[PDB]
């Protein structure tokens, strides 16, 4: 969306056992929202003006990356229902004002548009565009190969997805490489932090 | 128009924060709860969520404040419409911080004209709460109908020199009574600021401005206060005979009065 | 006509006129001062008398004769020359800023006792003493009025400087005199009067000094306080059987 | 539908409980010249329907118009002793019938009709009557300042003709009015020249007036604040009710003066003497 972003992840991958469901900025009134809906959230990092005091412990970290909101189990099909029927998912001023949000899959859906990435070499190779984690695991893949076991890779990230890592703890026709699903269906080291350097010698990986 | 759309629109947008923190989203609540007409808009808000629209409402205070009333009647119609029905119009105040336009009597030049402005000083003068028309209602017993008119003046924004008040006719001159129980009346003051006597240099006058209160803001302060007005600053013309001299008297329309000692 | 051949000598003068000699160097004097002025967001320039009349001796001879329409033709060229000097302005300063010329000279001055009635509408040098002065008011330059009855609009009406109004027009082109002015579609300048008192010197033995009214007008409003003394350059003016109030429309001041 | 609201003032008028008739013996009184003032009490139509107490607090200016014609209606079936009396002005209109062989309600009105706040309503201090209450119903109290003394205020006018003989009349609904000069009599139309009419103050009629002052009491008014004043118009039997320096209660209508900013008055309805 224009605000926040969503993952969807399958039974099994990340050390989970159900189905998932992560907001990293997340706000006050969208999480009121959320619990007056039968959705079961858990955030994983004048009397009245007492009360906004109170708030105020809670509104510290909102419009941040520790307001991250995991959604599991059977409530991500009332958190798709609400997502639907959501009244800010769409901006109503604005320059991205009426465009709804956009949808990233690595595999058909009903209304996909195929697309590909740039490659361009220059020795050097760049490619840009929405680089998903299947992507970089069949590049990386293809490159040891290519360049026997010898190369080094500078990735940029999209800081608002970092929170992603965030730790939560039979898919062999998901449409994956078998080393691609072995490789994503582990746990979560890396907390609020994202890779800025990958370098490969003598078939042996140390990241940076 | 389509700028006095899209500000409209966008004021909405702001005023309904309800899916975020519900800060407005509770005023208007509270407002409506307390029975009043008039929202207090700090614009630090609005600047930090839509800097395009604090600028151009520091710049033209005008239409984004007709624009701004809008809004928030339709949005007090959402939330409960017998409420918006009772009164004809709502009134915005702002506050927070304005930056050039923090200024005092004797720096008001005339380049400020047009602009929302905030003036320091101590009051004066004050005047009698003498009331003012905006809508009469009259009946004609002949036909057993109920005629309607709106009245407005130079004194108000969406400035108007209205005549023919109170008719006494009807088309086929029949006589006409006014129901005075049904037309609509407000108040009306008259004060005058002038600079802080500590911080006026030696020998020449302290300078003065003449503001306009009306509504809710009327009898807010008495002489001698230390107050902070925030307000539109505008020309009143003045034609005499069919002759105009060119020198105009200026005057600071109010939509928030501040004491400072309190 | 001869005022586009006399508002094009003054662009001429002001873009053209030089100071200096070649063993040193040459620097355009009035361009460069237009040029710092604008852009420090002053605008205002302060042209001498004696060097114009170095360009152009008539020119200089149509200004202290006939100030109204050479002053203005003057201030125009003035305003081109600023808008052409700084042609690329940055986002938002497109339209160009009104220039307002100051005058100076070095003739001797005369006295406020010496002002005869055939020296009206010329320009006078006049020294005094500044014993009272107002408030700064508002002086509408640019009005729009509009009818009451078929709200026709009658836009960018000019308004004359000095002690002068404009008479409104009474047929609609909708009863007799249906225009009123916008409050809002009006702008307008600073605006101050002040009273010039005689030198305690040139005073004549038993006689109480004798006064005049001054006029001053956007950059030259709040510069002078009472009890100052000060070097008046103006324009003398007109505002009992036929008698007409006299000012002067100040257009260049110096404090002593 | 105001003939509506008519209709239901005359049944409340006619059949009164308490079922003693004092609206019908009050009117019967007025018909033998024996009362002027009636006082209609509010909470008895609130006994009745409290709708129309609402709908009559709102705008007491119609209703009031509207109760003194039902009164004028039920009063002709009362005049049981016909009259005792010996008006100039019932003699004039006696002579000038007698002419006619060989008319305005208010016209042939004596009676005045005024209304009592109802027990809800609370007493207002003068600066609590804002701009939100004008022509409503509202009770000030304070100190008379100044009282003027009684003089007669012209209602309605009766011209008459020296060319024709149909007197014209014009009534006075505001401070001042302008006399007519032309006679608009169709006699004098058809002749194509309009006489000069004058007016017969013996025909007139004419209303006791009185103005006076009203101030706020000293402890009610906050100690930095300047006491305010209120001018009240008293007209009928109420003049004469009060003298300077009297602490009051009055019951009246806020009403503008005009003559789109105005000046305020009170019409006092109800004139008490607290303390
Ligand atoms: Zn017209
Ligand atoms: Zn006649």
């Amino acid at each position: 969306t224009y605000q926040f972003t969503v993952l969807f992840r399958a039974a099994g991958l990340a050390g989970s056992d159900v189905i998932t469901a992560v907001m990293s900025p997340t706000t006050r009134g969208l999480r009121e929202a959320m619990k007056n809906e039968g959705i079961t959230f858990s955030q994983p990092l004048d009397s009245i003006s007492i009360k906004l005091r109170k708030e105020k412990n809670e509104v510290k970290l909102d419009h941040k990356p520790e307001s991250v909101v995991l959604v599991k189990g059977t409530n991500t099909f009332t958190l798709l229902n609400f997502l639907i029927n959501c009244k800010s998912i769409v901006a109503a001023a604005g320059l991205q004002a009426g465009l709804p949000p956009t949808l990233l899959s690595p595999v058909a859906f009903r209304g996909a548009t195929m697309h590909a990435l740039k490659a361009r070499s220059v020795f050097s190779l760049e490619i840009t565009g929405p680089i998903m984690p299947h992507s970089l695991h069949s590049l990386t893949m293809l490159l040891q190969s290519a360049q026997r076991g010898s190369f080094s890779a500078g990735l940029y990230t999209h800081e608002p997805t970092a929170v992603f890592n965030t730790p939560i703890h039979d898919l062999q026709n998901c449409g994956l490489h078998p080393c691609t699903v072995e490789q994503l269906t582990q746990v979560n080291e890396l907390g609020k932090l994202s890779l800025r350097h990958l370098e490969m010698t003598d078939y042996r990986y140390t990241w940076k | 128009d389509h700028e006095l759309r899209e500000a409209q629109r966008e004021y909405l947008d702001f005023l309904d924060d309800d899916q975020d923190q519900g800060l407005y989203h509770g005023k208007v609540r509270d407002m409506i709860g307390s029975n009043e007409h008039r929202l207090i808009v700090n614009l630090n808000d609005v600047r930090r969520k839509n800097d395009k629209r604090a600028n151009l409402m520091l710049n033209d205070a005008f239409a984004e404040t007709i624009a701004f009333q809008r809004a928030l009647k339709d949005l007090v119609a959402s939330i409960d419409a017998t409420y918006a029905k009772q009164f004809e119009e709502f009134s915005v105040g702002f506050e927070g911080s304005f930056g050039s336009k923090h200024v005092s009597p004797r720096t008001l030049t005339a380049s400020l004209l047009g602009s929302l402005v905030c003036v320091e000083g101590i009051v004066t003068k004050c005047s009698l709460v003498r009331p003012k028309v905006m809508r009469s209602v009259h009946y004609c017993p002949a036909t057993k109908k109920t005629l309607e008119r709106k009245y407005s003046d130079l004194t108000s924004l969406e400035a108007f020199p209205s005549s023919s008040i109170y008719p006494t006719k009807d088309e086929e001159n029949n006589p006409l009574e006014t129901e005075y129980g049904l037309s609509t009346y407000k108040d009306h003051q008259t004060l005058s600021i002038q600079e802080m006597p500590e911080k006026a240099p030696a020998g020449q006058l302290p300078r003065s401005v003449d503001i306009i209160a009306d509504d809710d803001l009327v009898d807010k302060c008495k002489p001698g206060d230390r107050v902070q007005i925030v307000g539109i600053y505008r020309c009143l013309p003045s034609k005499q005979g069919g002759f105009t001299s060119g020198t105009f008297r200026t005057i600071l329309l109010a939509n928030n009065i501040k004491l400072m000692s309190k | 006509a001869k005022k586009s051949q006399l508002k094009k000598r003054f662009r001429e003068f002001l873009r053209q006129y030089r100071i200096g000699t070649d063993r040193t160097g040459f620097t355009f004097k009035y361009r460069d001062e237009l040029k710092r002025h604008y852009n420090l967001g002053e605008y205002w320039i302060e042209v001498e008398m004696e060097d114009l009349a170095s360009f152009d001796e008539d020119l200089a001879d149509y200004l202290y004769k006939q100030p109204t329409e050479h002053l203005q033709l003057l201030e125009e060229a003035a305003q081109e020359v600023a808008d052409e000097v700084t042609r690329p302005r940055p986002a938002g300063e497109e339209t160009i800023q009104e220039i307002q010329v100051m005058l100076r000279s070095d003739a001797n001055p005369a006295n406020i006792r010496s002002l005869k009635s055939e020296q009206m509408s010329h320009l006078v040098k006049i020294p005094g003493i500044i014993i009272a002065a107002t408030a700064v008011r508002a002086k509408a330059t640019k009005i729009s009025i509009q009818c009451r009855s078929c709200r026709n609009t009658i836009g960018n009406i000019a308004v004359r400087p000095g002690l002068e109004g404009y008479a409104m027009p009474r047929k609609c082109n909708c009863p007799l005199d249906p225009y009123f002015i916008i409050p809002d579609k009006c702008k307008c300048v600073d605006f101050q009067t002040l009273k010039l008192q005689e030198s305690p010197d040139a005073v004549p033995h038993g006689e109480l000094p004798r006064h005049m009214q001054l006029y001053c007008d956007r950059y030259l409003c709040d510069k002078v306080v009472p009890g100052n003394r000060v070097t008046i350059m103006g324009i003398y003016s007109i505002r009992g059987v036929g008698i007409r109030s006299s000012y002067i429309r100040v257009v260049g001041i110096q404090v002593d | 539908d105001y003939q509506a609201e008519k209709e239901k003032c005359k049944t409340f008028l006619q059949e009164f409980y308490k079922k003693n008739f004092k609206y019908g013996v009050q009117l019967a009184n007025i018909a033998h010249r024996e009362q002027v003032a009636l006082c209609i009490d509010l909470d008895d139509l609130a006994e009745e329907d409290p709708e129309l107490v609402d709908a009559i607090c709102e705008n007491t200016r119609r209703y009031t118009n509207l109760f003194a014609d039902a009164v004028q209606e039920l009063l002709p079936q009362y005049k049981e002793r016909e009259v005792v009396h010996k008006d100039a002005l019932d003699v004039y209109i006696e002579h000038r019938l007698m002419m006619e062989q060989r008319y305005p309600p208010e016209l042939m009105r004596r009676f005045e009709l005024y209304f009592k706040a109802p027990s809800s309503s609370k007493a207002r201090v003068v600066r609590d009557v804002k701009a939100d209450s004008i022509g409503k119903l509202v009770t000030v109290r304070g100190i008379v300042t100044r009282v003027t003394e009684v003089k007669p205020m012209m209602v309605v006018a009766t011209y008459t003709c020296d060319q024709c003989g149909a007197e014209t009349y014009q009534p006075i609904q505001s401070p001042t009015f302008m006399p007519l000069i032309m006679c608009p009599s169709r006699e004098c139309q058809t002749n194509r020249s309009g006489g000069r009419l004058y007016l017969q103050t013996r025909g007139s009629k004419f209303i006791k007036f009185q103005e006076l002052k009203i101030q706020e009491h000293s402890d009610q008014v906050p100690v930095g604040n300047i006491p305010r004043c209120m001018s009240v118009y008293v007209r009928g039997e109420n003049t004469r009710l009060a003298q300077p320096g009297d602490h009051v209660g009055i019951t009246g209508v806020f009403l503008p003066m005009l003559r789109l900013l105005s000046e305020t008055y009170l019409e006092s309805h109800r004139l008490v003497k607290m303390n």
